[PDB]
């Protein structure tokens, strides 16, 4: 009954897999994105009624870290961790950045994109798994959404970039950039760098954008195979 | 009462309702029941500027429980097809997510829960003051209902007994099973998230928690389900609801959970709204929800038919070994020096606690067997008198 459909691609040495149908069936798409161990459950909702008053885009994203998911009990005193700590809030952040823009002008309903972390291997961090899950998410929905977007972590050692460094490599490189970007251009990069030059930070950007297209191929396969149809939605006269 | 109002909107709608209902299609009769209403709404709306929603769609809406009621009453096909004794369809898998220390996704029909235990040390364990006396908890029940699992937008994180509520009942429900601390030295936490709901999902979290558990390997002492159920009376006659959806609230008058094994109850909560519930009901509410409890406990057993032997890899495993007490110093070394080498490489915690035992701990299986090979090969070591086939290292 029911019925789980994956499509499991490979990136920089590590293995994505995506799910979708399984669970959280009544919001309006769910995911449960999956590279190596890490693994990280996106879902959205959107309102179809835009309410008639409003004048702006409400776009809310939202990153949790179940402390489940690294097999330890909480051992705090606010809420268990129920406030979203810093180190949540920058990462909802590096989602919201990339997303805002991409949605036509003129829309106006309400959307919120929640990223609960279910899993996670120590060497592979959850948030550029997370980004990839949103761009699902969204695309996977009716909600009208120009085109999906990839994401990739750079790294620079002993003089070659690195695709997705591992959190033990990352102490080496003298490098650590995010890029997201669709098929036609960068959208987004955010990096720290041990004084590099100007010229080896644009061949990072580069770099990184050329083979975050392996994610875009294996996102439009997915929704041509399990895609809810297109809302009938128009601009504003 | 304004009658004359309710009169008027009761004979322009109950007639066209009471034919919406009986259609098959969930969606088709939303459709229709959705235009009859605006149609009435607005064609009194021409007999005078009356009410809005303010008052046209209480009166409304009353009409429309009022017939589900009675279609109830008389022993009719329930709002979803189902009839008086149907749980929705079940389907349940468990290890449903990598490096947990066992997790389990429970489905009724439209109702989810995703359920995960994790395996704490005894010093993970939470300490509370309370005026009645401060208590320590081994086991400890977490509840979580994002606003995605009812179809709508809002705050992620809402506090209400809506969750404190479900997180206590749950917990009365599995504890009744738990091992005792001297069978079981770890302290345990189940952690469940409604990915979706149709209102009755508190239970659906005791079902989950079950696979969870027994997917651990925490040896439970049996499986335990719940049900959520309803009991509808007018004057002498009365029909009881197997499995109840978040709509149905209604229709109850009587609604009870009740949760347990397949030979006794471990919970039950009541709330009756309705006088003139007497003993004798009450008895064939509970037989009647032990058959539906039964039945799901049935499915459950074939998903899962008892806690494993292996504690997950990933959760931490307590154990020691006896080696020779005397061997002790090439294990401590001048300054801690080996103990300093061991612990650093092996990336394992070690420990000699008394007369030669040794304690040993990492979250990887590998770090472990790894710190074990090393120090069996400085003490305990295979090393009696006889001849050994050594690779020439350096000369």
């Amino acid at each position: 009954m029911l019925n789980p459909i994956v499509r499991k691609f490979q990136y920089g040495q590590h293995t994505v897999t995506l799910e979708t149908g399984m669970m959280a069936r009544q919001a309006t798409a769910a995911v449960m994105v999956s590279m190596d161990d890490t693994a990280v459950f996106v879902t959205v909702v959107g309102q179809k009624k835009a309410k008639p008053g409003q004048d702006f885009f409400p776009l809310t994203v939202n990153y949790q870290e179940r402390t489940y998911a690294a097999g330890r009990i909480p051992g705090s005193f606010f809420r268990r961790e129920g406030r979203p700590s810093e180190g949540e809030t920058l990462i909802a952040r590096l989602i919201d950045r990339p997303i805002r823009p991409l949605f036509p002008e003129g829309f106006v309903n309400e959307v919120q994109v929640i990223a609960t972390v279910v899993s996670v291997n120590p060497q592979v961090n959850p948030d550029i798994v997370a980004m990839i899950g949103a761009s699902a998410a969204l695309s996977l929905s009716g909600i009208p959404f120009n085109g999906p977007i990839g994401a990739a972590r750079v790294g620079y050692i002993n003089d070659q970039y690195v695709l997705n460094p591992t959190q033990d490599e990352l102490k080496e490189s003298k490098l650590d950039l995010v890029v997201a970007g669709t098929e036609a251009a960068v959208l987004m990069v955010e990096s720290e760098a041990q004084l590099l030059s100007e010229d080896q930070m644009l061949g990072a950007v580069v770099f990184g954008h050329e083979q975050q297209q392996v994610v875009i191929q294996n996102i439009n396969e997915l929704v041509k195979e399990a895609g809810k149809p297109r809302w009938d939605w128009q601009p504003e006269p | 009462v304004n009658e004359a109002l309710n009169a008027r909107v009761a004979a322009l709608a109950e007639a066209r309702l009471s034919d919406a209902y009986r259609i098959t299609d969930k969606q088709e009769r939303y459709a229709q029941v959705d235009v009859i209403k605006s149609e009435t709404i607005a064609t009194l709306l021409a007999e005078d500027e009356t009410l809005d929603e303010n008052e046209l769609g209480e009166i409304l809406h009353a009409i429309e429980k009022n017939v589900v009621r009675s279609r109830v009453l008389a022993g009719e096909p329930r709002i979803d097809g189902r009839e008086k004794d149907m749980i929705r369809g079940l389907d349940v898998r468990t290890g449903v997510l990598p490096r947990t220390h066992g997790s389990a996704l429970f489905t009724r029909g439209e109702t989810q829960a995703l359920v995960t235990a994790t395996l704490g040390t005894a010093r993970d364990a939470q300490v509370l003051d309370e005026l009645m006396g401060e208590r320590t908890d081994t086991f400890l029940f977490h509840y979580n209902f994002p606003p995605y699992s009812v179809g709508e937008t809002g705050m992620v994180g809402s506090p209400k007994r809506r969750e404190i509520g479900h997180g206590r009942l749950a917990k009365r429900g599995v504890l009744a099973v738990m091992p005792d601390m001297d069978k079981f030295p770890y302290t345990v936490r189940v952690v469940s998230e409604i990915t979706e709901s149709n209102g009755s999902s508190s239970m659906a979290s005791v079902c989950g928690a079950s696979l969870a558990l027994m997917d651990a390997g925490v040896p439970i002492k049996a499986a335990v389900a719940g049900i959520a159920m309803g009991l509808v009376k007018e004057g002498d006659n009365y029909v009881v609801l197997s499995d109840i959806l978040g709509d149905e609230d209604h229709l109850g008058d009587m609604d009870f959970k009740v949760a347990g094994s397949r030979d006794g109850i471990s919970a039950l909560q009541m709330d009756i709204k309705i006088e003139g519930i007497t003993k004798e009901i009450m008895q064939v509410a509970l037989n009647q929800a032990k058959g539906a409890r039964l039945h799901i406990l049935g499915v459950m057993e074939q998903a899962i038919n008892a806690p494993r032997g292996d504690i997950s890899e990933f959760a931490p495993r307590i154990h020691t070994i006896k080696i020779n007490p005397d061997k002790i110093k090439d294990v401590i070394g001048k300054g801690g020096s080996v103990i300093r080498a061991l612990t650093e490489e092996t990336g394992t915690t070690i420990e000699i606690e008394d007369d030669g035992t040794v304690k040993i701990a990492a979250t990887d299986g590998e770090k472990a067997k790894h710190a074990i090979r090393r120090i069996e090969e400085i003490t305990a070591e295979i090393e009696v008198g006889r001849v050994y086939t050594g690779k020439v290292t350096r000369i």
